[PDB]
């Protein structure tokens, strides 16, 4: 024959994160682009490396 | 020909080595020869440990 008890509760926790910006670039002269090389086309190799 | 040659290239990490001790305050770092040409503005670097 007793009364009901007092209540209690709680809350969650919060987390967050950010976004980043990434950039890589390559460049070549149009003279060197049209030149022949033993190792191959310089533009393609540079794109692969980057 | 009596002499022959070939080329190789590696795709790996981008590691630099600090030649001289740098305090906490200094903002200019001395690295191995020609190693600085690989990095450009905007790159994020981290100090290694075992």
């Amino acid at each position: 024959g007793s009364l009901a008890p007092k209540s209690a509760t709680r809350n969650p926790v919060k987390l967050n994160n950010f976004c980043q910006i990434f950039k890589k670039s390559y460049e070549i002269t149009k003279t060197a682009d049209a030149t022949k090389a033993r190792t191959g086309s310089a533009l393609a190799n540079d794109k692969k490396r980057r | 020909d009596p002499e022959f040659s070939w080329w190789e290239e590696k795709l790996t990490h981008n590691r630099l080595e600090v030649k001289t001790e740098a305090a906490a305050g200094v903002t200019t770092l001395a690295v191995d020869t020609d190693q600085a040409w690989a990095c450009v503005k905007g790159d994020i670097l981290m100090v290694e440990s075992v």
